């Protein structure tokens, strides 16, 4: 309920805010967005025994089955008499010129379970279709679609930090690296400099590391079934898109030291606990505001090659809280300011 | 040193509760977390859950759920169990185990001293 | 839950000797096993965390190994302090089910 009220409160006040050059989602509407989307995956965690999908994939929250169960997704539409349902209704990829539509409009079409054209994820008839060619395409078509047309706007209005990532439960078997070369493939004005960047860096990681790693993995995540696995740094808007949390279940599977970001403080720097020995990590710090929480997890080693170091340093593991300071280019990237930050498990 | 004193033995009848205590020292009591492990006479090791101080947040097995209230008060780092509805298969020595570094959810060090709360009707 | 199930229940050996403990679980539990010693009337004490790393203040001749659903627990030579009861602890899985136990004997 609380994250539903935030939720409205940042729909009133960006509903006039329009979309510009070096415009960004500030730190405390990405928290709002980020807790309404755990909610609404926690809000039905597993599935009926009755429609069960034998390829293990999330049909909890891709299919319109179990979204019209889901009671997060029937109060965040029936919260104040339908008006954010009322505004989702006038709001298509090729009119929005407002930060809080945009954010409505993909945040809504996350949790109804409906692609931008208007089908859903996956149709109720097929969740227990064994074809895994048919789910696999649903699914990355999903994810390729809601990246695509974060894009498109981000052509047409001419933006360059409009970030709203693709949640954990649309990667099931979709490869980062064909999601990347499909989409960079065509309209090549998307690797313009000033289009698109936060998600040419969601993308890029996500196409240079896999889901699953094997015995290369040295940090693992896991919420609600779902799991991931990373070898090198995690910035913030992975964490952020992907929808994974610091205060979730972390296995260190290496003796490697990490840091891991949980809040920000009132010196104008980060709080961080280290963790260096094998085992399963929960952050067990109180959770913070939302306009004071921080994602992101930085791994001191060597081991990882220059070519992909430059996601380790400080201000392109977390985003900035101004738009024009967002560092997300390996080009544009510096490691400063280490005092500002803190200790905590000293 | 790190050390976890418990209360001393109780002797409960069938339906009552038992409140066992744990007193942690020599460590910050926020930060690490608090394992429950019993150990019936003969037998092995079995888990009950584990409890954040520093959150209040719980984790209950399912075969204790609905039957355990992990509570704690951080004025005397002190952590609480309470168990109720005790059959006449509770009567273990109730051990407290702090996790074994700072926020590790995978093992337990030390493990306390042990409460034998005999459940009977003699 | 998954089960884990310690094959040498009884295993008799003399100081200076190798002793062998295994520990197979059910289902794949990762690396995430942990080796406790818990001498008779005394509170159990943790030895080997994560299958492969031994605590602080564990004598080095104990050392584990293993993956999946195998593990070893190897004592390279036995002590007269090494005599109690052993048991495995996963962590991949809520519940926490630790093993039966295996006893040392002179």
């Amino acid at each position: 309920v609380a994250s539903i009220t935030a939720f409205k409160s940042m729909i009133d006040e960006t509903w006039d805010k329009k979309i510009e050059a070096n415009t960004c989602i500030s730190r405390k509407h990405r928290n709002i967005i980020h807790e309404v989307i755990r909610d609404f995956m926690k809000a039905y965690p597993k599935m009926d025994e009755n429609r069960k999908s034998p390829l293990g994939a999330p049909m909890q929250w891709l299919t319109q089955y179990y979204i019209l169960k889901n009671e997060y997704h029937k109060t965040m539409l029936a919260y104040d008499d339908g008006s954010l349902n009322t505004k989702f209704k006038t709001l298509n990829i090729y009119m929005i010129t407002n930060v809080g539509q945009y954010i409505l409009y993909i945040v809504f079409c996350i949790i109804s379970g409906k692609n931008h054209d208007g089908t859903p994820y996956i149709y109720d008839s097929e969740i227990t279709s064994n074809d895994k060619n048919l789910i696999n395409d649903r699914i990355k078509y999903a994810c390729k679609q809601i990246l695509h047309g974060q894009l498109t706007m981000a052509l047409r209005i001419r933006n360059k930090f409009m970030f709203i990532g693709s949640p954990m439960y649309l990667w099931f078997n979709v490869n980062g690296s064909h999601v990347y070369h499909e989409i960079y493939d065509r309209n090549v004005g998307f690797h313009n400099k000033e289009i698109g960047r936060l998600l040419y860096a969601f993308m890029y990681y996500l196409s240079i590391s896999g889901r699953f790693l094997n015995d290369l993995a040295l940090l693992k995540f896991t919420y609600l079934g779902e799991s991931w696995t990373f070898s090198l740094s995690v910035p913030e808007y992975i964490l952020y898109g992907l929808g994974y949390s610091v205060f979730d279940t972390i296995e260190k599977f290496s003796n490697d030291a990490i840091l891991v970001y949980i809040r920000t403080n009132n010196r104008n720097g980060y709080d961080y606990a280290e963790f260096n020995k094998k085992g399963i990590v929960k952050v067990t710090e109180d959770k913070p505001d939302n306009d004071k929480r921080i994602h992101a997890i930085r791994l001191i080693n060597y081991s990882s090659d220059v070519q992909h170091i430059h996601f380790g340093f400080r201000n392109t593991l977390i985003i900035d809280n101004e738009c024009t300071s967002i560092q997300s280019s390996a080009e544009n990237a510096t490691d400063t300011g280490h005092h500002q930050d803190s200790k905590i498990n000293i | 040193q790190v050390q976890l004193v418990q209360s001393g033995a109780e002797v409960k009848k069938p339906g009552a509760s038992v409140k066992v205590s744990c007193k942690a020292s020599g460590y910050t009591f926020t930060g690490y977390y608090m394992h429950w492990v019993r150990q019936a006479p003969g037998q092995g090791l079995e888990w009950m859950g584990w409890i954040n101080p520093n959150t209040g947040g719980t984790n209950y097995a399912q075969k204790f759920q609905g039957r355990v209230t992990m509570t704690r008060d951080t004025s005397i780092n002190t952590a609480y169990m309470d168990l109720s509805r005790l059959r006449s298969d509770d009567t273990a020595v109730y051990y407290c185990a702090r996790g074994w570094r700072y926020s590790y959810l995978d093992c337990f060090d030390p493990w306390g001293q042990g409460t034998l709360v005999i459940v009977s009707s003699a | 839950a998954i089960q884990m199930t310690q094959s040498p229940s009884s295993v008799s050996a003399s100081v200076g000797d190798r002793v062998t403990i295994t520990c197979r679980a059910s289902q794949g539990i990762s690396i995430w096993l942990a080796w406790y010693q818990q001498k008779p009337g005394k509170a159990p004490k943790l030895l080997i965390n994560a299958a492969s790393s031994l605590q602080s203040g564990v004598p080095s001749r104990f050392s584990g190994s293993g993956s999946g659903t195998d593990f070893t627990l190897t004592i390279s030579s036995l002590q007269p302090e090494d005599f109690a009861t052993y048991y495995c602890q996963q962590a991949n899985s809520f519940p926490y089910t630790f093993g039966q136990g295996t006893k040392l004997e002179i």
